């Protein structure tokens, strides 16, 4: 006799993400060598950590600037990978293909003023729980925040912390959510000295524990 | 390697299943690992 | 962290700077080989079709990630729904060869044919962009994985095996006009 | 140490306002002797030296995104250029210095990048040019950017008259600002040296 | 119970080059012995290396000849397995069944003149990169080349090197390529003495590292 | 290299003579057993058909390589698409035997029948050319792999197993009139 | 042997799968290996 088998209903159909391999048909192909080809990346997040890309502020500028030397909110944006301000970043370009994330997002601030222009800035992370973001540095001081001034080192980096009820958050934003589920980042100018036409360039990168999970194919095709 | 999870070997030899590489390296992993962290200067914590 | 921004040296600050604690991360889903290893549609088909990964959709999961690399290498799997027998020829073959049985030819077996194919280009890696001409814009004709032919080709899916990507390039999310966030209907239970 | 001297052959360049050297994609070259040249390639050290090119004039009216590019190799009237006409195949990396001399009272910022397989970038893609090997030039800090890249490409040797693997790109990130004590515009120049120059396949003479 | 199996969609169809074997039906057949039958070949390239076959020049002659004692281009041909001049060779007969090759191709020159006829020849490999092949030995001297004269040994062999951008080259030639992708071989007569009716027979064989890969079935059937 | 051409001794010069370097070569694809081991069509069919490899097409990959040898040996696999049951008889059988079930007979099972058959000729090797007569041009009648019969034979593919070839003979590419190169459309990506 | 790549054995015995050879050699390999290379004479390199 031979081996009896049960061909099982519900199994065997092709699934586009299945973990099996096809049968081969053309063997013994040896490839040209590509030993040590430069610029290889094996994980998207290595690239996302190492290469910050620019945020987008009013009028498509990767920077904020202010002409008054008074304290002011220079920018406010949703802590969301779907935020308008993050829409041209590499981090958001990658995140659209995953349903969830957790971990740190790093913001980078680079001052480009002349040597005779000085300023003092503040960045605050405002968690969900208030109706509108604080409009002054004084109200925002009660949040997790950092203040810094300009000098020899033109760059300051700050980690936006992952603080949420659930262990993961959605990368996309739903039509029903009015105020952002993950809070806001507010950037203020405390004051400046002769910095009217000078700018602060802002970029973003993935933090050490930033993580994306659950691959999805969401764009209109 | 990749998206495959059969506990059992492949029925076919590797010389048939895939092309074979010859010889005559993760740059971004090195780049990311090399990033500065912490601060710069003097801390008063 | 404070630094010289102009040097462009990578800097990765952490929440420890203000008293937090960095967590554990598991990045298997953003591993390159893993993420490219799934079937995607090719779409613009003809009874004679040259397999070119650049015909994947530019915003599809695989097509967008492929275009976010300059050079790449991979083996391939294809699923083809066709009428008649399906013949495949390697990179470099005369188009006329598609008519002969001596080349890998799969006899029709419903509902479609799935095959594993090796990389067959004459170059050590292929590119998604090529700044120049190849004759004595477009990509050199030699950037392909061979060609297939059947009486009719109804559908074609490709899957990159053991993919390698080199030299990252821009990858874009949808542009936002909302002024705050791109919002869309996320799946949620009925009633 | 802000003072750097770079030597390529019998040419040197010294800068007192540098922020270091950025290496792109690798700190060394792939093998220069592979099967495609059958051991007939040779190195030409007389070509490994600096040549110069004016890129553009950075003026206050150029806005964010303004981009200037230089595909390499470019027209060369020296030893390197003769090689392009005398040998069928070549390969080399690049040692690139870009300078933008104004004074410290100017403000603004330029992105200097080396891009493999150039293609015209859309405005949205410009927000991600930092994915490529780069440095910034910002008058308050430096007047010079310095990037070193290896040869790369689908082919181990190339025909530069048909394909240019590398393109030097300079993009305005934040516009040039001026004062009563600043320069009014900044002329941007490139000081470039080909590295590890190898040729193969000597051509006949044209006459 | 019995073993449950998933009969998988997309697998099982006959593929003409599959790596499996059919089920047998007629066993125990012993063959007449054929121990040490002569003339066996196990690789086509052993034959291609050992047995040079003739090139084809104007009017179907396996040789070139010249009546003037001046320097002249005796022949020019494309370095292509699809070249007119190679069309009756065994090397091209084999190469038509593979899509790609790399490696050395060896040319053989055999002088057949009488004892009182002498000549000096030159062969040059001209890579791609020039519009037209050099018409004189002087212009071609700047290429990889060899010069030799006739004497006791009637045969001279020269390796055409594989020098190209890619690691493999196509065996066929496309309708779109005007000048040959791999260059040319030019054969010149530097001069001769009383060799007006005497010929130089030319043949070709595979070199030590010549390689063909990716079997194809291209002829009209 | 310089030598006596008349002796006809093999001579294989290398690029080292002028300073080059000979590379590594991988010749698996030109291995004889490997290259002959694939299915090819037979084409001129009848309900009663004697299996003769010389009925392969003379320019097909297998047919041309077979004709480029004088003697050969191999086992065989066949794929037959037929109506009715298929019977096979060995070399030497009376044609009448094709009607009986006691000979290997395959009962129809869609879409076709694939079988492994042994070499059954009375000679130690077969030949592709035979300079003489066999009776007391053509090849002796004993040069065959048996015969098959079915109500209708729609298609027949043969595959040489563990092939051995002896004494090479001429193998020709297409003749060229272009005066420079035979040119044809090589596969290249669309648009 | 040939174009086959199953990692696993054949379900059938060899006496059934193929004909069996009996006894009572690669000429072209020897011929090619025996070819002269290099030059002839005297080199001035």
């Amino acid at each position: 006799g031979i081996v009896p088998v049960a061909c099982s209903d519900g199994y065997g159909g092709l699934v586009t993400t299945d973990p099996k391999t096809a049968d081969p048909v053309y063997g013994m192909v040896y490839n040209p060598p590509r030993t040590n080809y430069p610029g290889r990346f094996t994980n998207l997040l290595d690239v996302a950590e190492a290469c910050p890309t620019f945020l987008c502020f009013d009028e498509g500028k990767p920077y904020v600037v202010t002409r008054t030397d008074e304290q002011r909110l220079l920018a406010k944006f949703d802590v969301s990978l779907a935020a308008k301000h993050m829409s041209n970043t590499y981090l958001s370009g990658i995140a659209q293909y995953y349903a969830q994330y957790s971990g740190t997002i790093n913001l980078h601030f680079m001052f480009t003023g002349s040597t005779d222009s000085k300023a003092r800035y503040m960045v605050a992370y405002v968690p969900p729980g208030v109706e509108t973001p604080p409009d002054t540095p004084e109200k925002a001081a009660h949040c997790i925040h950092a203040e810094w001034d300009t000098g020899l080192n033109s760059k300051f980096t700050f980690s936006i912390p992952y603080v949420s009820a659930a262990d993961y958050a959605y990368t996309a934003s739903d039509v029903a959510e009015t105020t952002n589920v993950q809070g806001w980042v507010c950037i203020y100018q405390i004051t400046h000295g002769k910095a009217e036409q000078d700018t602060l360039v802002v970029s973003v990168s993935a933090g050490k524990d930033f993580e994306l999970r659950l691959p999805i194919d969401p764009r209109s095709q | 390697s990749g998206n495959t999870g059969s506990i059992i070997n492949n029925y076919y030899m590797q010389q048939y299943q895939n092309s074979m590489d010859t010889q005559l390296n993760d740059w971004f992993s090195k780049l990311a690992s090399s990033a500065f962290s912490g601060l710069f200067g003097a801390l008063l914590a | 962290t404070t630094t010289t921004g102009e040097s462009a040296d990578p800097v990765t600050t952490t929440v420890e700077n203000y008293g937090g604690e960095t967590q554990v991360q598991r990045r298997q889903h953003t591993d390159v080989t893993f993420i490219m290893d799934r079937f995607v549609k090719i779409q613009n088909l003809n009874p004679t079709h040259v397999i070119d990964l650049m015909q994947t959709h530019q915003h599809g999961l695989v097509g967008a990630l492929l275009r976010a690399a300059t050079y790449y290498f991979s083996d391939l799997e294809i699923v083809v729904r066709h009428d008649g027998n399906l013949t495949w020829v390697p990179n470099g073959a005369p188009e006329a060869a598609l008519s002969n049985t001596g080349n890998p030819t799969a006899y029709l077996k419903a509902p479609f044919t799935r095959l594993a194919l090796p990389y067959t280009a004459p170059h050590r890696v292929l590119a998604t962009v090529y700044n120049g001409t190849s004759k004595y814009a477009q990509l050199p004709a030699s950037f392909n994985f061979g060609a297939i032919q059947a009486t009719t080709i109804h559908e074609l899916l490709v899957r990159m095996k053991r993919a390698e990507l080199y030299c990252p390039r821009p990858l874009l999310a949808v542009e936002v006009s909302s002024q705050d966030r791109h919002k869309q209907k996320i799946i949620a239970p009925a009633k | 140490d802000r003072i750097l001297t770079t030597r390529n052959g019998h040419t040197t360049s010294t800068t007192q306002s540098s922020v270091g050297v950025t290496y792109g994609y690798s700190t060394q070259e792939d093998h220069v002797s592979g099967p495609n040249t059958s051991g007939l390639e040779t190195r030409v050290v007389q070509a490994e030296r600096f040549f110069k090119k004016h890129l553009f004039d950075w003026t206050p009216d150029k806005a964010f995104g303004h981009l200037e590019k230089l595909e390499l190799p470019t027209d060369h009237k020296g030893v390197y250029g003769h090689l392009v006409d005398s040998f069928a195949y070549m390969r080399n990396g690049w040692d690139v210095e870009v300078s933008a001399v104004g004074n410290q009272f100017n403000g603004g910022c330029l992105l200097v990048a080396m891009v493999p397989e150039w293609k015209e970038f859309t405005p949205r893609e410009k927000y991600q040019l930092t994915l490529f090997p780069h440095q910034f030039i910002s008058p308050r800090t430096n007047m010079t950017a310095h990037i070193v890249v290896p040869y790369l490409g689908v082919n181990r040797y190339d025909q530069y008259k048909k394909h240019k693997p590398w393109t030097l790109v300079v993009m305005v990130v934040s516009p040039l600002t001026t004062n009563t004590v600043s320069a009014g515009q900044i002329k941007v120049y490139a000081n470039i040296a080909p590295t590890h120059v190898h040729v193969a396949g000597e051509l006949p003479s044209k006459e």
